[PDB]
Formats: C-alpha cells, structure tokens, sequence
C-alpha cells in the first residue's frame, strides 16, 4: 500500500528464511502449547454438511500456524491456491493449499504456476512445505486447453517431485481425480499424508458418476461409502486419518520427526522441467 | 534295483505349457482387438516397437504378468532393445487388451523399465494410446500415474526422456509426456487433452471436437504441448 | 433465498464413523486374542 | 530373474503340503499346478520364463544390457555383516 | 553497425557472411574442452 509497508513485508519474509542455501533457517520459541484449544476444535465442525458450500482455506491454515500468521506469495494471483511462510513451533515452514471460495478450489494454469514456484523455492532453501488439500480437479473452459494446461499444469506435479525437504500434506476434504495425485501426494514423494474424516478420494464425484427425479440422494449416498479417506488409508497412501482438532499437534509432529530427513537427486547439471 | 523309472513326460508337458502360453500371446495379432486397432488406422503396441527398434532386437519384460477376466501383460508391452545399435528402453500402452487403462501391474510393468533405463544409463521411449484409467481400481489407478510421473521427474536431464502420443491421452495421465523432453503426435489419430469435450459441453455449453480440443495440430501449433507433428 | 439448506449431521457423522474405527481399534486390548496372549505369558504388540 | 518351465517355485514342495494308500500322484499333482514359475511370472517376480535352450543368448542379452548399471550404497564408514 | 561492439570486445570478430562456416566449426573445436561448473545448489529457481 507504501513504500513503509514493503519494506516490512521485505523484513518479514527474509525473517523466515535462512542467509543462504546452506545456512540454518532461525529457529524461534514455540507460540503456543499443544493441548487443544478452541482454535483446533473449532476444524471439527469447518466442513460443510452441504456438497456445494465453501469455507475459507485460511481458516484451517491460520488454525495451525504459530500466531496464526501467513506471509502470502501472490496473495492476489490465482487466489484459488494460497502459498506463503509461516511457522511451525517456531521452525519455517512453506505453506500450498486449495481455496475453496475462488473458482471451486480447482487447479488451472495459473494456480500451477504459481504454487510450483513456490515450492521450488522453499526446496530449495531448505524450508519444509506443508499441503492443505480440498480440489474438485482441473478447471474446465475451452481457453485452459489451448493456453497451455498440458505443459504448464505440469510444472507443479514437478515440483513436488524433486523436492528433498520434509514434506506434509493434509486432505480436508475434496481430492478427485487427477487433482488428488498432483496436491502433494504420496506417490510424489511426500513424506507423511493425513487425512480427515471429510476426505473425499475417488477418481470422480457423485456429481459425475450418476450416468421426485431431480434428487441429490444418489449423488449424497455415493459421496458417502464411496467418497472417504478409507481405500487410501488400508493402501498406505495416507499414513493416518485423524480428527480435524488433531491436524496442529500431528502436523507439528510430523515436521519434528522428518527434521533430518537426507534425500538427494540422481546427479545432472540440472533438470528439464517444462516450460 | 535302484529307486524307480517313470516314463512320465513331466518335464516336456512342462515345455509344451510355456508354448501353449507363448502361443496364445501370438494368436492375439490377428484377433478382434487387433482388427479393430487396424480398422482405425493404428498399428498395435507390438507392431509399432518391432518397427521403431532395430530388426530382432526387443527383449520383452513382464509377458506373463497379471492382475490378481485378467489377460497377460496388463495392458502395456515393456521391455529394451537397440536403436542403431544404442541400447534403449520403451514401453507401448496396449489399446486392444483392456482399452490400455492403468492398473497397478500396467504400472509396475512400467516402473520396472523405467528404473532399468535410469540405472543403466539409456534413453527411454514411451508409446501412449490409451482410454484413461482403469476405473475399477479406483485409487489404485491415480496412485501409478503418479509414480509414473515421479520417475519421470527423477529422470529429467539424466536419460534422453521421449513420448509417443499415437491414440489417446486424456487426464492427469497427461503429465508423464508433458514432463518427458520431447512428445511426439500422429495425425489425426491421437489426441491429448486434460479436460475432456463432453465434460467441457457439461460445464461451458460449448461444442469442442477431439481433433480441435487436443489433436496433433492443435498440440504442435498452439498449446506448445506436443515437438513433432508426424 | 440463496441455495439450500440441509439440517444434515453428515460432517457430524463421518467423524462418529472415524470414532466408531478407533473404538474396534481400542476394544481388541480386552478381547480373546489379547487374552490368548497373556495367557502365555506375553504382552501385546501395543 | 528368468525362470525355466520346469522352476517349482513355492512356499512348500509337495512331499511338505500332503498333511493304493501310498502314492506320489497327490503330491506330484501339486507340484504340477502348484510348484510352477507362473504366479512369480504373473506378479513381475521372474522377468521371463524361457525355453531352457533360451538360457545362453539370455544370460548374454541380460549382462549387456546391464553393463553400465550404476548403483551406490548409503554412505558408512563400513557395514556390520554377520560374522 | 557491428563495430562499436567490436571495438568494446562484445563480439570477437566481424566477419564475413560467408566465413561463417569455418568460423563456427573453428570455435567449436576450440571450445571442445570448456568446463565451467555453477556454484553449488539443490536445484535454482527459474521464473515458471
């Protein structure tokens, strides 16, 4: 808004992160206990009964990061991802999620370039990245196609790729098709994936498995049974589903347990990512 | 005496078993998958590896490999070869035995040649033509293309990474030849797209058709997805 | 009027269904095969 | 790993998996059908199963193909193998 | 013109259209050996 307010933003990132690729990042004293407060009880009753009602993304990130402040990268660019450093028990941390309020929280184009950069970044400073997932899929028009979705959507399952830093991923709610592999999946290397009761993974949607007579019974009854953290949780590919309330203390945990993670990439000059 | 005779042809029944079974693989070209693969004016998986290696040089992986109707090899023939005389590493998606949809043995199979080709230090080519996923194994499918991807991505800049798109490639299958060097179309018979046109109608209303959403053209002149337009 | 309304508990429900997992989970510690296990001697895995 | 026709591959040999009255036709009965290369075939475990004519070209094929595999260990001082 | 770059050292040489040929061959034999290695890193951060 000024030049007063830039240059704290300026101060505020350089705050969360280390000298240089080799430095430590600096380590702060813990801001709040891990008995559960209000703040993490209030996740269990976030997720909408409703299929089509939103909530807020910065309601769940805000509930587990110290003092519940994110410093935002391209806060106002594709807001239908949220990226930016935060702090877990005063350790940086590099934060990815779905927006459920701008564009149904689907990835399209510019959403992927800008959270792929992001975590690159953080991988590469050594700063650890945590995921929020909630995505219907790809946004679909005419225009994403053309301008690019192919070569540019890739850039983010990429990302999560080659990165080496400990990695978190936590599904709220919705992980369809191939939304669900590229939000910081197991299978892209991602160290631990929690998963709420509310997950909904399935290669599609009740509103797209269907084929008094209009009714969302069928639809509802399929989301349910169908739609749940369960298949991927006996498969391994989530490591635990908790309640909403226990997404700060296991998310924390995991950060520590995973602090001296060693993983390096095959030798290259550098690699291809595409463009 | 010393112990006893037989006379049983135990271990030639056991030859004539693997025949029996190599034979039934053999019989599939001239089957009904294979005419209408033809009929489309495609060649099968196996055709078009005996044409891009070197004569008599493919070694096939996984022939026999099977889910646990289930047919031999899961969809996709793997395995390595020569390209004037330089070693290399392919896999084909085969369209004709279950649409070429990804399970956990089609990705497997493809794993195990891709992490050949890292390990040994060759380029890899993969052949795409397939009808999405295997949908009955739901979470399943989404896990190996996933993997599939991450392989590519530990590749990157190591092997010589390149992609074949001779059918169709539709979904988030889409990012392993987008994180390849180099993806190569056909012509009027293979089309990629993330978002397919029915979907697309369902949501904008608007009529798309495959060759205009994600043909060969489209990919090489436009969206810059697609190197070689063939 | 925007949308709908639901009165669901569904969001309520796919937790208690969490809670009911735990509970089989947490019951076994009392059951037959943990009983089998003390008998001889032994503690459970847990 | 190649396996020929006649690899009995499996947790127990007949002699093991039993339990005019004596008789090897119920254990060879199970090493037919169940002491075979083809389960191991059909999850990836062997990676052909080969005529045993086939074996000389194969092995040769093999071990080129493999020349230049690169493959390092973690890093250690040493490893602690059973003495 | 090229040759305010030229006297400043920008291009090495002003050349004649058709030496390009054997100019290009030349240097690239010279350069055959180049070993120039980045400052160490895990990967950089190239604008996506």
């Amino acid at each position: 808004a000024d030049e007063k307010d830039a240059f704290d933003y300026v101060r505020m990132v350089l705050g969360h992160l280390p000298s240089n690729n080799m430095g430590d990042t600096p380590v702060f004293a813990p801001t709040a206990a891990r008995e559960l407060t209000e703040a993490d009880r209030a996740l269990d009753t976030l997720i909408p009964d409703r299929t089509a009602e939103s909530y807020d993304m910065m309601r769940v990130v805000n509930a587990v990061i110290d003092d519940g402040e994110l410093t935002q990268f391209h806060q106002l660019f594709a807001p239908n991802v949220i990226c930016g450093l935060a702090r877990v028990e005063g350790h940086s941390v590099g934060v990815v999620a779905n927006q459920p309020t701008h564009l149904a929280g689907a990835l399209d184009i510019d959403a992927s370039e800008k959270a792929a950069r992001f975590i690159r970044f953080c991988d590469a400073f050594h700063v650890p990245v945590l995921t929020f997932v909630d995505v219907p899929g790809f946004l679909t028009s005419m225009e994403q196609e053309r301008d690019g979705i192919i070569r540019r959507g890739a850039k983010l399952i990429y990302a999560y790729c080659e990165a080496t830093v400990p990695m978190v991923t936590v599904i709220t709610r919705k992980a369809y098709g191939g939304g669900y592999g590229v939000m910081g999946s197991k299978h892209l290397g991602i160290d631990v994936n929690l998963a709420w009761p509310t997950a909904e993974i399935a290669v599609m949607g009740g509103e797209s498995a269907v084929r008094e007579e209009t009714r969302e019974r069928l639809v509802s009854e399929y989301t349910e049974t169908m739609c749940t953290p369960y298949v991927a949780a006996e498969r391994g590919y989530v490591d635990a589903v908790i309640m909403p309330h226990e997404t700060r203390a296991q998310v924390a945990t995991a950060l520590d347990t995973l602090r001296d993670k060693r993983m390096t990439r095959l030798p290259r000059k550098h690699g291809n990512i595409p463009l | 005496m010393t112990a006893t005779e037989n006379a049983d042809g135990r271990t030639r029944r056991r030859l004539d078993e693997l025949a029996r079974r190599r034979a039934e693989l053999a019989a599939q070209a001239t089957e009904r998958g294979a005419g209408r693969q033809h009929a489309k004016g495609k060649l099968t998986a196996r055709e078009r590896i005996d044409l891009l290696l070197d004569p008599d040089s493919f070694t096939e992986l996984d022939a026999l490999a099977r889910h646990r109707q289930r047919p031999y090899g899961d969809g996709v023939v793997t395995g390595y070869g020569t390209i004037d005389g330089r070693k290399v590493c392919v896999y084909a998606q085969d369209f004709t035995v279950l649409g070429g949809s990804l399970g956990e043995v089609f990705g497997e199979k493809i794993i195990k040649v891709l992490d050949l080709a890292i390990r040994t230090g060759c380029p890899v080519i993969g052949i795409n033509d397939s009808g999405g996923a295997r949908i009955q194994e739901g979470v399943v499918s989404l896990a190996y293309y996933a993997e599939l991807v991450k392989r590519h991505v530990a590749a990157s800049g190591v092997i010589p990474q390149i992609s074949l798109i001779i059918g169709p490639c539709a979904g988030g299958a889409v990012y392993a030849p987008a994180t390849t060097d180099l993806v190569v179309m056909v012509e009027d018979i293979s089309h990629m797209f993330v978002t397919g046109p029915d979907v697309l109608q369902a949501v904008t209303g608007q009529t798309v058709g495959m060759e205009e959403l994600g043909g060969a053209h489209r990919h090489n002149a436009v969206s810059g997805a697609a190197h070689y337009m063939a």
